[PDB]
């Protein structure tokens, strides 16, 4: 059965702020987006200059 | 002969990754080719208005051009004419041909020295070596009359006597002129003549090396970002049995 | 049409009209002996060298037979003190020293 | 060639992660050095022999050269 | 190598019914080939120095085999290559072919760069109108509200026509017909 | 007015590395003058010496100069 | 701030050496 | 897209295949700065040499763009033997078509490298046109014809010089257009990939993974030719070429440029004209005949250790051979390069292949 | 023992530490391609998956446990009888066109 198929545990992976499945995760995708756009941003001044 | 001396290194201010000229050196320097060199020497791709603000105000060299006389014209007359020379001006060359140059040196022809360093394997450390190691020729040697031993120069037999020794000029800031002391700063005023551009090169690799330093490992996270996808992708194969 | 157009091109290319053989008179006085003397000529260099007894005994000795592009020395000169050669290499055209 | 008429594959499952879900330096070192080790290991025997015998020839070539050039090599 | 070779000129789909003025476009690509053939062997006797411009060029067409015949088809091409361009708008016109948006702009930008690419031309003899020519032309710019006067030299090289700016010109001139391609 | 070249000579030619090759150059000195006939020269055995020498040199004369 | 930062460090590591560095001994205006 | 951002990746390309973009920007580095050296560089012999020293000199930033231009040069070079050794080794000259454009684009980058290469007017500008041209007067009958109407003359003087500037400038975009092709010829498979398996299976899109593994690996090329360009512009160009060219003398110890100094020991390896030359363009074209020569049922060397060892001499001979070019013809480097010159050719037309013949029977079939 | 050698080449070679069998790894020429489009589905739904496994690890360049790894003993020709066929049939034809 389709019903079978399970994801595979991903915890080695998952950075720390995502390791509980009982705490929504939104409550720190502003800070992990803002990490991310913060080095795509300064990648960019850099070339600019 | 065929056998070789490589120069060793010396420790120059200027060595470094990050080590500029010493420009005091070169303006000591540029006196040694001024007063010594030039006689014999060309350096045809250097002019007055390039020690301007390397080793000499502006006013200096303008005065250092004037000390001089070079051909200009036709004037109204169709005549060439004789005046001082100013900042546009390369230095005035000892001979109007090699064919002079060499008529006046045994044969042998002085090499214009805009390039010497670069034109060299060595660069400084040879022509330090050279103007430092001239000594007797060892037993069993015998030059031909105009010839000189000089151990760092190729096959030891060079048509220039030594240049250089105690006192051959003074310096304008009361450096003791020991052959030594000239043949450091004479050098490094011909880095600076073969390479106008060496301090600002590296002046630029630092501000490079800096952004590389910012840049590289961005970028590289940026990769990394973006890879993680499938860095961390998990396959099952589930055929119908 | 077509012939001569790429003919006139390709002709535009070899050596032009100002390209194309004084003589050379040299002075023999001005060249000691054992040295080579260069010269340009005809757009490459001529060597023009005075040779020393010894030269000139060791260059008969060579046995001829035995030489890729066989040839007495005598072949080679008018005035065995003097060898007056192109300086350039039959090989791929450089300076020998 | 597009995605669409690549190939034809049956019954594999794909999964997934987003990127903003995980660390992209997971292990890096504890798990890198390790690999880069054993990737290292694994070639070393195909790779590093020619040129240890290019360093060889190097240093016996240049040495030969210069001993032949002196009186008494 | 078949297809676009297929394609897309052999079988080709064209009106059973254009007339002569539809042959200017495969006459503008020959003049192009022809000037871009001329000038690359006149490129291989040309100096840009002012010392040795003019020389250079009398050089082609006196001591260069068939370098005069070289030298005035490619002057000369130039001409025929801007009486086919005239033509060709000129059909546009009339026809309405302008209706072709895009081809018709690329066009427009064709008709400028090759003006652009000539002018230059003219200016590597370094004759009196090669001089002149330069100083007018490149003075247009001069009409732009305050940074006119610093494109100029800029363009120049300097703060006249000189040695700066029959080099570049002369590269300039090399590359764009290229571009134009 | 003393060259400190001369000085940091003097200093370097101690080292028993400049020494040993100023021994087989005084040594080939010997050898060669002593004939009338003969091709050879001491032209290496100085050049050994001068790069023993001037090895120790380059590492102190800068310290002296201006 | 990049272009100051940089030439100051420059100008650090070769003191006294820089034209910059020597011009008031030949200067008075 | 469908051109380049949605274009099919193989999910395993490694950093060996990153070289066909910096071969890419090499090119268009190269491109950009030699145009801004063409505005001030002028082709007469009187003039050649003191025109370079103008723009190092006194051009704004001249010599910053001229030095990018010389160790541009290098870098393209040091790419285009990386590109073509991940070929050899991951056996992607099987794409037949991509490969011989390939072969065609190596020899014209390393005839244009050789023509700027004179324009400066150096000692090593003008020795190396006249032997590199003389290469030609080894064909029989026309060899010298040849050659002289490359020169413009009976030696190589001022029409030499202006028609190598002209055929420099010229070049760099005749190889763009032939690159092009190279791309589109490779499109029509996709990329090799390291295991030489079909890849169909598990392709990825080109944008953003190789996007971006592509911005990186440029960064590194950047930063490679920054620190040549700012930190040792001369560590690998030859002293000798700041010297005008002096027709009546060649250099006592001349030598090519780095990048040629492998096919040069091979050619002064053999004491004979015609057998030299042979040899030399052999050297080079032998590169069409790998793809005839590949005996193993498997496309990559990542499964076959016999070939890799090989691969691994073949390169370690090639450095033999450029140390050896950088040597005086005398011993024992003669006989050295003698028998590097003779194990290049063996590696590739006996030892590879028979390599190849034995794993296949390792694996029976 | 030539036997010996073989399955010291067979790890030396490595395509097993991918998961890969020997077929897998041959050169697709398109005598090949048509023996594996008459392959019958599972072989060749296992063969693709045996290569997807073997990209994905060489793109993390990552190998399998050991336990995992092709076995020397255990690894057999799955292509052989198809690729053989295709190859007659091939040379069948060449034969008849050579008349
Ligand atoms: C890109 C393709 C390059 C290939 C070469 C293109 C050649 C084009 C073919 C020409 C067709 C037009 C006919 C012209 C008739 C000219 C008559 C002629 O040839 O007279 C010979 C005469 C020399 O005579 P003599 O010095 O006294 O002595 C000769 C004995 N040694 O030469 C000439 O008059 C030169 C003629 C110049 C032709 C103009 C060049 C045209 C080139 C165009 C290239 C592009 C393609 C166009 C398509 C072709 C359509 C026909
Ligand atoms: C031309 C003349 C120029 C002179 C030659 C000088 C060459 C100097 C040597 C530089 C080469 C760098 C060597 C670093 C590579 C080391 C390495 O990692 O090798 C092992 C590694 C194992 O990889 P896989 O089999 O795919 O398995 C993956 C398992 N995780 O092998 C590779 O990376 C193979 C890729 C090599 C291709 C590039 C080789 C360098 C090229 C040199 C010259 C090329 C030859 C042809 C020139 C003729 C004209
Ligand atoms: C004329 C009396 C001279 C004076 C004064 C100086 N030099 Fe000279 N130099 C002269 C000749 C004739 C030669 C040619 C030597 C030969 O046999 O070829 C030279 C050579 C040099 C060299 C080049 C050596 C080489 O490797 O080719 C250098 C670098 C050099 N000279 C430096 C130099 C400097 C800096 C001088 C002033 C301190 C100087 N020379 C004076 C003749 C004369
Ligand atoms: C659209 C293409 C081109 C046009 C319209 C064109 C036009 C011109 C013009 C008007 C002149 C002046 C001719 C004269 O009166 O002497 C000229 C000169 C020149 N052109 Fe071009 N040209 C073209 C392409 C090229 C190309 C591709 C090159 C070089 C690769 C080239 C090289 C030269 C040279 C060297 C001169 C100077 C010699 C001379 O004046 O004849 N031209 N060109
Ligand atoms: C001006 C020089 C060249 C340019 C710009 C160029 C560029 C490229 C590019 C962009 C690619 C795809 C990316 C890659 O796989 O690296 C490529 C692939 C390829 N190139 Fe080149 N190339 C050049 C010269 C050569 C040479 C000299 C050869 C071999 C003699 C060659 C053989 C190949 C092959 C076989 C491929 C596919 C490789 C694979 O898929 O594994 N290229 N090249
Ligand atoms: C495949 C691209 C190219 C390669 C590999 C290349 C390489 C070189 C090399 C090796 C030199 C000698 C540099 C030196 O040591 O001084 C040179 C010189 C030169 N190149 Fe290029 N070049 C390329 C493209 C171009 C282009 C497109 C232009 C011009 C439109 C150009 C213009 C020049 C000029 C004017 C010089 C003489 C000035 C100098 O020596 O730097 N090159 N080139
Ligand atoms: C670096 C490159 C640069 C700056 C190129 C810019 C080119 C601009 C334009 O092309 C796009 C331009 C050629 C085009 O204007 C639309 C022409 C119709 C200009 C026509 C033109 O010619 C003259 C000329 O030839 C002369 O010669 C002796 C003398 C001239 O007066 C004394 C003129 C003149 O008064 C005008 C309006
Ligand atoms: C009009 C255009 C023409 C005629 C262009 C032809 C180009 C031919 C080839 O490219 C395809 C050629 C560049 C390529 O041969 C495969 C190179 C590897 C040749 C390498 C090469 O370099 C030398 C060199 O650079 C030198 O400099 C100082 C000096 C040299 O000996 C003294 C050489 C030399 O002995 C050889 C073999
Ligand atoms: C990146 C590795 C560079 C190796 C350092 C030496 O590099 C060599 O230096 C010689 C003169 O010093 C040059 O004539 C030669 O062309 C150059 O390759
Ligand atoms: C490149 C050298 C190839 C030598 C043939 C390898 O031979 C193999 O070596 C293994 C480990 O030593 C042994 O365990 C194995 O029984 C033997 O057949
Ligand atoms: C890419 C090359 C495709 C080759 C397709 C071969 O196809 C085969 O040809 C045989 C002829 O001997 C037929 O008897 C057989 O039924 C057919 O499947
Ligand atoms: S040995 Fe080759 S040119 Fe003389």
């Amino acid at each position: 059965s389709h019903t079978d198929i399970k994801v595979p545990d991903f915890s080695d992976y998952r950075r720390p702020e995502v390791l509980d499945s009982t705490k929504s995760s939104k409550e720190s995708s502003e800070a992990r987006k803002g990490f991310s756009y913060l080095v795509t941003a300064t990648t960019t001044v850099g070339v600019a200059y | 002969s065929d056998l070789e001396l490589h120069p060793p290194s010396y420790p120059w201010s200027h060595r470094g990754l990050l080590s500029s000229l010493d420009h005091t050196s070169i303006r000591r320097g540029f006196q040694v080719y001024k007063q010594v060199c030039s006689s014999c020497h060309s350096m045809d791709y250097v002019a007055y208005r390039h020690l301007v603000g390397v080793c000499y105000t502006e006013d200096e060299a303008k005065a250092l051009a004037e000390e001089v006389e070079v051909q200009d014209g036709p004037n109204e007359d169709g005549e060439m004419f004789m005046r001082p020379g100013k900042l546009s001006d390369y230095f005035p060359k000892p001979y109007p041909n090699p064919e002079a140059a060499r008529a006046a040196n045994n044969g042998a022809l002085p090499p214009d020295l805009s390039y010497i360093v670069r034109a060299r394997h060595g660069g400084e450390d040879y022509v330090f070596s050279l103007l430092t190691g001239y000594c007797e020729p060892p037993t069993g040697v015998s030059l031909r009359e105009g010839l000189y031993f000089n151990p760092y120069f190729p096959g030891q037999a060079i048509g220039m006597a030594p240049p250089i020794y105690n006192e051959v000029l003074e310096f304008d800031d009361g450096t003791p002129a020991t052959m030594s002391q000239v043949a450091k700063d004479v050098c490094t005023f011909l880095r600076w003549a073969a390479e106008p551009e060496h301090d600002h090169r590296k002046r630029m690799g630092l501000k490079m090396l800096l952004m590389m330093g910012l840049l590289l490992p961005l970028v590289y996270a940026m990769k990394r970002h973006k890879w993680s996808v499938l860095k961390s992708r998990k396959l099952a194969y589930r055929p119908p049995k | 049409a077509a012939k001569n157009v790429v003919s006139q091109f390709v002709s535009s290319m070899s050596a032009s009209a100002d390209v194309l053989m004084s003589k050379i008179e040299i002075k023999l006085s001005d060249i000691p002996e054992g040295k080579n003397m260069a010269f340009k000529w005809r757009g490459k260099p001529l060597f023009v060298r005075h040779r020393t007894k010894k030269e000139i005994d060791q260059e008969a000795a060579v046995e001829v037979s035995q030489l890729r592009d066989p040839q007495h020395d005598l072949e080679r000169v008018k005035k065995p003190e003097w060898v007056i050669l192109i300086g350039v290499c039959t090989h791929l055209g450089c300076v020998p020293i | 060639r597009q995605f669409g008429h690549l190939t034809r594959v049956r019954h594999v499952i794909t999964y997934s992660l987003s990127p903003f879900e995980q660390r992209a330096f997971p292990h890096y070192f504890s798990k890198g050095i390790p690999n880069v080790l054993r990737r290292t290991r694994a070639c070393i025997l195909r790779v590093a022999p020619p040129f240890v015998a290019f360093y060889l020839v190097y240093t016996w070539g240049t040495q030969e050269f210069e001993k032949s050039k002196r009186k008494n090599p | 190598l078949m297809k676009i070779v297929n394609n897309a000129f052999i079988d080709l789909p064209a009106p059973s019914n254009i007339s002569s003025w539809w042959n200017f476009g495969s006459l503008l690509g020959i003049c192009l080939i022809l000037q871009i053939l001329t000038g690359l062997f006149l490129a291989m006797h040309y100096t840009s120095d002012t010392t040795t411009a003019f020389s250079s060029v009398t050089h082609i067409c006196r001591d260069v085999n068939y370098g005069w015949i070289i030298r005035y088809m490619h002057a000369n091409g130039a001409s025929m290559f801007f009486i086919c361009l005239y033509m060709h708008v000129g059909r546009g016109l009339y026809y309405g072919s302008y209706t072709f948006l895009e081809t018709w702009n690329i066009g427009v930008i064709l008709l400028l760069t090759v003006m652009a690419t000539a002018f230059m031309g003219y200016v590597l003899p370094w004759g009196q109108m090669s001089f002149w020519g330069a100083t007018v032309i490149t003075n247009l710019l001069s009409a732009i509200p305050y940074i006119g006067t610093n494109l100029v030299e800029w363009i120049w090289g300097g703060f006249s026509v000189d040695k700066a700016t029959l080099t570049r010109f002369f590269a300039f001139h090399f590359i764009l017909p290229f571009i134009i391609m | 007015l003393v060259d400190p070249l001369t000085t940091v000579r003097e200093q370097c030619e101690q080292l028993e590395k400049c020494v040993k090759a100023r021994e087989r150059l005084e040594l080939c000195d010997e050898r060669v003058s002593s004939r009338s006939q003969t091709e050879e020269d001491c032209t290496e055995e100085l050049l050994d010496f001068l790069h023993a020498r001037d090895h120790c040199v380059a590492h102190k004369l800068f310290n002296s100069l201006k | 701030a990049f272009d100051q930062g940089a030439d100051a460090i420059y100008e650090h590591i070769n003191e006294g050496k820089l034209w910059k560095h020597i011009k008031h001994k030949y200067e008075n205006k | 897209n469908n051109a380049f951002i949605d274009l099919p990746a193989p999910s395993n390309i490694s950093s060996w295949w990153n070289f066909g973009s910096l071969l890419g920007i090499c090119l268009i580095l190269q491109i950009l700065t030699g145009l801004f050296l063409a505005m001030h560089y002028t082709s007469d012999t009187t003039t050649a040499f003191s025109s370079v020293t103008h723009i190092c000199r006194d051009v704004n930033y001249g010599w910053i763009i001229r030095y990018m231009h010389a160790n541009g040069a290098s870098m393209f070079f040091i790419c285009l033997y990386m590109h073509v050794g991940r070929g050899l080794y991951y056996g992607s000259y099987t794409f037949l078509e991509t490969w011989n454009i390939g072969v065609i684009l190596l020899l014209t980058v390393m005839a244009t490298a050789f023509m700027g290469y004179v324009l400066p007017w150096g000692q090593m500008s003008f020795w190396g046109a006249t032997v590199i041209t003389n290469l030609l007067s080894a064909i029989p009958y026309i060899g010298t014809n040849l050659v002289e109407w490359i020169w413009g003359g009976f030696s190589v003087d001022k029409a030499t010089l202006t028609r190598f500037f002209a055929f420099h400038f010229i070049l760099p975009f005749i190889i763009m257009a032939i690159a092009m092709v190279h791309l589109l010829f490779l499109h029509e498979t996709g990329s090799n990939n390291p295991t030489g398996i079909s890849s169909d299976v598990d392709k990825i899109p080109f944008h953003p993974y190789y996007t971006i593994k592509d911005i990186l690996g440029a960064l590194l090329l950047i930063l490679a030719l920054m620190l040549l360009v700012l930190f040792a512009p001369d560590l690998l160009g030859d002293p000798d070429n700041y010297t005008p060219a002096n027709p009546l003398n060649t250099p006592p110890h001349i030598k090519p440029e780095w990048y040629f100094l492998f096919a040069y020991a091979i050619l002064r390896s053999i004491p004979n004209k015609l057998g030299g030359v042979l040899a030399l363009a052999f050297s080079i074209l032998i590169l069409a005949l790998i793809p005839l020569l590949h005996t193993s049922k498997q496309r990559s060397m990542m499964f076959r250790p016999l070939s890799q060892c090989l691969f691994w001499a073949l390169v370690a001979d090639l450095l033999t051979l450029t140390w050896i070019g950088g040597q005086p013809v005398e011993h024992p480097y003669i006989t050295i390069g003698q028998l590097a010159s003779v194990l290049y050719f063996l590696l590739i037309l006996v030892l590879m292949p028979t390599a190849g013949t034995i794993e296949n029977k390792l694996l029976k079939w | 023992w030539l036997e010996g050698i073989r399955k010291w080449y067979y790890n030396a070679a490595g395509f097993n530490k991918l998961g890969l069998m020997r077929d897998d790894t041959i050169h697709e020429n398109d005598d090949v391609k048509e023996a594996i489009r008459r392959l019958p589905e599972n072989l060749y739904d296992d063969r693709v998956f045996r290569i997807k496994r073997a990209l994905d690890l060489s793109m993390r360049q990552q190998i399998l446990p050991k336990e995992q790894w092709t076995k020397y003993e255990e690894d057999k020709s799955y292509l052989e009888p198809y690729l053989k066929e295709v190859i007659r049939e091939r040379k069948e034809r060449e034969e008849w066109a050579k008349k």
